RNA sequence: AAGGAGGUAUUCAUGUU
RNA sequence: GCGGCCCCCUGGACGAAGACUGACGCUCAGGUGCGAAAGCGUGGGGAGCAAACAGGAUUAGAUACCCUGGUAGUCCACGCCGUAAACGAUGUCGACUUGGAGGUUGUGCCCUUGAGGCGUGGCUUCCGGAGCUAACGCGUUAAGUCGACCGCCUGGGGAGUAC
């Protein structure tokens, strides 16, 4: 599966990059499991935080149906 | 020349679909009265068949004990499952002052003088195993000196 | 906390013999070296040495005769929680004399046999068989 | 007769199993690890092999029966050829639990095989129906695969040469029970406790087993020449 | 799971896509889990039991490849 | 004098290369119906399925002594048997 | 906790060079500063039992250090508990 | 709901979709 | 026991290299503090859920299970309470004794050739060897081998009850 953050040296995932985060949410808008994406556990936690911060700022939708 | 002794015969049961199947177990000890002793445990549907199986099994799987003039070399301790067994060399004339199973095994192994005392479960099967284990884990001055690289007089 | 370095040294010997190690090592002290010398002269260990200037390490090379370890049992007798002293008449006989009782007399640490001949009592460090 | 490091190394005796399967008791004979595979220290193999050869020679000179035990697919035919060509006995199919410790019952089966075999030569399997000539023939085939190498042994052997101490643990244990020394080629994943003459080395390559067997067969042959 | 009807796509084909989309979002499993309250102890017990048996079956399988059944 | 196993193995190791993914010369030791036993100088003689050699023409184009080339999978694989493969070497070149 | 600059000042005051951080006087002084600081926190946060457990460790450690110092050199101990304004 | 296949499961360009 | 995100105040753990103090340690009766849920007091708040309760069914009966409601309570603030299968049914501290597969969090090195290779720490799950275990098991995170100190046990019921 191979983590795409360990191989890029990324320190913090960043919630302002709405291209990487879109790859890590599903169509409904929920966060995809690390078991599927092959992300490491450390970057998974960072990634989940970034997605939640983006949702608050309405860069990402919470769900597919409130819009 | 091997003296033999049956210590215990005990009826067990299996409780098959039709009812209870009773069979017999025999505990025996054989020894040459000069430092070799073995025990045998045999099961069968009849008492003679059981004792026979036990005697044959006991004649095999015998071991050798380093006996000192009909007495022990030094105080020994034997332990098997829930049976502890203390044995001590005594002076000629005392006799074999031992318990129930220990009496048979010591008599047949050629110990004529000993002070023995069983601590713990006095189940004959485990008692026999513990006393034989104690007699086997007992060393003489010759082997102790050889192990330590000394002479017997050096060890005294 | 470590509160009985003598028992620790006996424990290392016991565990090393049970695990068939060639030699065991421990931090050194003069009491440990004295006990080690008695063991070596009684033939329970093959050799000992001390290496190190500021933090000496005492190394003992263990002995096996027929595959089996030479020291059959070794137990601390006097311990910090309960000290044992014996008068010259009351010295023990480990294994009817076939073992040694390391006794720390006023003339140094020696075996029970040596102290009994020298007419001394003292503290009983350990039993060795 | 005599082997050397180059011959052992050409046949692949130094190779062992992979590290995660080893036996800590087998550590002394381990040289190193290369690409997650243990390497067997031939400096230990050579003197041990020569010492085992000397003991095997002494037994052969005293007219001791040698039982060649090897049952893996990589050493079945190898062990059969070595024991035929050294005038000794072998087992190269599934070892029967109790071959040695239950020799009395196993011996009755030996007698059955001999009678069945002589009957086949005589022609007894003609009077009976065709089915009774295939059943008995099938019985003879099975008895040959199992006890065809020890039908003439006639007693408990004096030594076992087991190719795989791991695979043939039952045979080694019966030997230890009875009193029979064991000479065993022991890999890195095996237990050398029940073996009396350990010979570290790869036991899965056909080249290596042929190496060991040729040397052992020559030693026994020369010891019986005497 | 919001499925838009594609061009020329028959109804059966679109319906299969929609059913699989819902099964991928796991809606029905979620609803069945929220029908009734379960104590946190019950939830933890069930989670731990599934892990234990899943691990045991993986280990059992990975050892079944070792031996032959005939 | 003896070239101790250290130096001897130090030569051998660079003489036969054990990389999980490198093709090596392999001599067929035995032809069999559905399997082919090759030896590359390793822990064991691999049993390759024969259909990599009974070619698309249905011809067992090789026999004993043919220095074929095969892909090394593992010098030991679970059961002490080196794993080789011919169509892998085929596909690489 | 205690800032980098605050620790540096205290080490200079109570240690006999900038590199003397392990002295009993310096350790007691650092512990005392942090203990005094946390009083305001626990005045506003009476329900912070977890942080208060950390504080009790500090108080306990200061007593052990002062006991050692009193038994080891009484004059330094009197001088220290006078500067730091500590009873007993 | 029933069966089959693959795994302890994915790398499998993106794009298209 | 702790689960959205953000801020403020704050506790502990670990790693790297180095400097400093110089036995300052371990355990701990009594004592002190923390301590699920239910409950209690005072005042809030009350969507959902829900003892008690009310009704409807089921049943030979049904003071239950099932259904429709529904109060205290569950939430907050401040005080009580001090207890649980508060369990790893395994007291704390230290030392020693074969291995394997993982997780998680640091760090060093090598060619990072591209998620690689090679080491070294902390915590953690599962197998397991010797040894221990009535046995089950346990096993370097012991229930092996040892030492320090504290807590407890002495047939079952009466009874964790009476006074
Ligand atoms: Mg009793
Ligand atoms: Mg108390
Ligand atoms: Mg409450
Ligand atoms: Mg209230
Ligand atoms: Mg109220
Ligand atoms: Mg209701
Ligand atoms: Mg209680
Ligand atoms: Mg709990
Ligand atoms: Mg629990
Ligand atoms: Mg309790
Ligand atoms: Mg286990
Ligand atoms: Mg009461």
């Amino acid at each position: 599966k191979f983590c795409r953050f360990t191989a890029e040296g990324v320190q913090e995932i960043d919630y302002k990059d709405i291209a990487t985060l879109k790859n890590y949410i599903t169509e409904s808008g929920k966060i995809v499991p690390s078991r599927i994406t092959g992300t490491r556990a450390k970057y998974q936690r960072q990634l989940a935080r970034a997605i939640k911060r983006a949702r608050y700022l309405s860069l990402l939708p919470y769900t597919d149906r409130h819009q | 020349e091997l003296q033999e002794k049956l210590i215990a015969v005990n009826r067990v049961s299996k409780t098959v679909k039709g009812g209870r199947i009773f069979s017999f177990t025999a505990l025996t000890v054989v020894g040459d009265g000069n430092g070799r002793v073995g025990f045998g445990y045999g099961k069968a549907r009849e008492v003679p068949a059981a004792i026979q199986k036990a005697m044959e099994k006991a004649r095999r799987n015998m071991i050798n004990v380093a006996l000192n003039n009909g007495t022990l070399q030094h105080p020994v301790k034997g332990v098997h499952t829930g049976s502890r067994v203390f044995m001590q060399p005594a002076s000629e004339g005392t006799g074999i002052i031992a318990g129930g199973a220990m009496r048979a095994v010591l008599e047949v192994a050629g110990v004529h003088n000993v002070l023995a005392k069983a601590y713990g479960s006095t189940n004959p099967i485990n008692v026999v195993r513990a006393t034989i284990d104690g007699l086997e884990n007992m060393n003489s001055p010759e082997m102790v000196a050889a192990k330590r690289g000394k002479s017997v007089e050096e060890i005294l | 906390s470590m509160q009985d370095p003598i028992a620790d040294m006996l424990t290392r010997i016991r565990n090393g013999q049970a695990a068939n190690k060639a030699a065991v090592t421990m931090p050194s002290s003069k009491l440990k070296v004295a006990i080690a010398n008695v063991l070596k002269e009684e033939g329970f260990i093959e050799d000992f040495k001390v290496e190190g200037d500021t933090k000496p390490e005492l190394e003992l090379t263990l002995k096996y005769f027929q595959g089996k370890a030479v020291v059959e049992s070794i137990q601390r007798v006097s311990r910090p929680g309960l000290r044992i002293y014996k008068r010259k008449d009351e010295l023990p006989k480990v294994m009817a004399g076939l073992g040694i009782a390391v006794v720390s007399t006023s003339k140094g640490v020696m075996t029970d046999r040596a102290a009994r001949q020298a007419g001394l009592g003292g503290e009983i460090i350990c039993y060795v068989a | 007769a005599t082997v050397s490091m180059r011959d052992m190394l050409k046949a692949g005796v130094h190779f062992g199993h992979q590290t995660r399967y080893w036996n800590p008791k087998m550590k002394p004979f381990i040289f190193g690890a290369r690409n997650k595979v243990h390497i067997i220290n031939l400096e230990k193999t050579v003197p041990m092999f020569n010492e085992a050869l000397a003991e095997l020679n002494k037994i052969a000179s005293r007219k001791g029966k040698i039982l060649f035990v090897g049952t893996k697919r990589a050493a079945s035919e190898a062990v059969k050829d070595a024991a035929l060509s050294c005038d000794q006995f072998f087992v190269n199919h599934r070892w029967l639990g109790g071959m040695l410790t239950n020799w009395k019952t196993v011996r009755q089966s030996i007698k059955r095989l001999k009678d069945l075999e002589t009957q086949s030569q005589d022609g007894t399997f003609d009077k009976l129906t065709k089915k009774e000539a295939l059943m008995r023939t099938r019985e003879l085939e099975k008895l040959e695969n199992s006890l065809g190498g020890i039908k003439d042994m006639g007693g408990l052997p004096d030594a076992l040469f087991v190719i795989d101490a791991d695979h043939e643990h039952i045979a080694i244990k019966e030997a230890n029970n009875l009193g029979i020394p064991v000479f065993a080629i022991v890999d890195t994943n095996s237990d050398p406790d029940g073996v009396d003459f350990v010979i570290p080395g790869n036991d899965d390559a056909i080249r290596a087993v042929t190496l060991y067997l040729g040397a052992v067969a020559a030693t026994v042959r020369e010891g019986r020449s005497q | 799971p919001v499925i838009k009807v594609r061009e020329n796509e028959p109804f059966d084909v679109a319906l299969r896509r929609f059913k699989r989309s819902c099964e991928k979002a796991g809606v029905l499993a979620e609803v069945r889990r929220r029908e009734f309250y379960e104590k946190p102890t019950t939830e933890r017990k069930r989670a731990k039991a599934s892990a234990v048996k899943r691990h045991a079956k993986k280990l059992a399988r990975e050892n079944a490849r070792r031996t032959r059944l005939y | 004098m003896t070239e101790s196993f250290a130096q001897l193995f130090e030569e051998s190791l660079k003489e036969i290369e054990t990389r999980p993914g490198s093709i090596v010369r392999g001599v067929v030791v035995a032809i069999d119906k559905d399997v082919v036993l090759v030896d590359a100088g390793l822990k064991s003689e691999s049993a390759i399925p024969a259909e990599q050699f009974k070619n698309a023409q249905g011809e067992l184009e090789i026999q004993v002594g043919d220095e074929v080339d095969v892909a090394l999978d593992a010098v030991e694989d679970g059961f002490g048997e080196t794993l080789l493969s011919r169509e892998k070497a085929k596909r690489h070149e | 906790s205690l800032s980098t600059e605050a620790t540096a000042k205290i080490v200079s005051e109570f240690g006999r060079d900038a590199n003397d951080t392990g002295s009993t006087e310096v350790q007691v002084a650092l512990l005392t500063a942090q203990i005094n600081h946390l009083q305001g926190h626990f005045a506003e946060h009476k329900k912070d039992h977890h942080s208060r457990r950390g504080l009790l460790r500090m108080v306990s450690q200061r007593r052990k250090l002062l006991d050692y110092l009193k038994r080891k050199d009484v004059a330094r101990y009197t001088q220290l508990i006078e500067r730091l304004g500590l009873r007993r």
